[PDB]
């Protein structure tokens, strides 16, 4: 999860940037969504 | 799972792992053949995991079975996540006995207050780098609609029910996802979104199974 209060599914997702994480997950420092 | 406790092994025996080549999902078996876990959960080639407790370390009671079909609900939609709902195909059927077990489906909705088990590998710190080896476990209520409305402002949709504390410390997080939500031995709920986790005022949101139940069958009787 991000700041902004939106839909983040709770999905164990690696990533590299935002785009990579389903709904309005963002893409945390360690590489995973939330 | 955040603020939880760890459940023993196989002491949840219709939880299982979806495995891509990592964990990424939970979910429920149902019968011998079917697992319910989240619409958002669909990647194709899935590998389901039975029996597992740690899940980075062979135990001896793991039973790994390919997805044969992995059907996503048909109204699913990936930015409200309405219909947060999928059913896995066993490509083989899963051999029943006391750590491979199915769980029942509801015959109608639970009401607020009704206490739930939540389960799942999902992180156990709201955020950072805290992803768990072996099974958590999390009692908590179902939170009335008007609460979980209040919390969550035009994103709450007649499938969707909050449980949790509106506390904060105790919640599903990322990694839970497609997992169960058990009350009085039924099949309630589907681990789907939050904003953050453990947060106060912010309970983790639930796909609401008892809407499902027609359809699924449906689904079971014709693939
Ligand atoms: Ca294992």
């Amino acid at each position: 999860s991000g700041s902004d209060g939106g839909v983040c599914p709770k999905i164990l997702k690696k990533c590299r940037r935002d785009s990579d994480c389903p709904g309005a997950c963002i893409c945390r420092g360690n590489g995973y969504c939330g | 799972i955040v603020g939880g406790y760890t459940c023993g092994a196989n002491t949840v025996p219709y939880q299982v792992s979806l495995n891509s080549g990592y964990h990424f999902c939970g979910g429920s078996l149902i019968n011998s053949q079917w697992v319910v876990s989240a619409a958002h959960c669909y990647k194709s080639g899935i590998q389901v995991r039975l029996g597992e407790d740690n899940i980075n370390v062979v135990e001896g009671n793991e039973q790994f079975i390919s997805a044969s079909k992995s059907i996503v609900h048909p109204s699913y939609n990936s930015n409200t996540l309405n219909n947060d709902i999928m059913l896995i195909k066993l490509k083989s059927a899963a051999s029943l006995n006391s750590r491979v077990a199915s769980i029942s489906l509801p015959t109608s909705c639970a009401s607020a207050g009704t206490q739930c088990l939540i389960s799942g590998w999902g992180n156990t710190k709201s955020s950072g780098t805290s992803y768990p080896d072996v099974l958590k476990c999390l009692k908590a209520p179902i939170l009335s609609d008007s609460s979980c409305k209040s919390a969550y402002p035009g994103q709450i949709t007649s499938n969707m029910f909050c449980a949790g504390y509106l506390e904060g410390g105790k919640d599903s997080c990322q990694g839970d996802s497609g997992g169960p939500v058990v009350c009085s031995g039924k099949l309630q709920g589907i681990v789907s979104w939050g904003s953050g986790c453990a947060q106060k005022n912010k309970p983790g949101v639930y796909t609401k199974v008892c809407n499902y139940v027609s359809w699924i069958k449906q689904t079971i009787a014709s693939n």
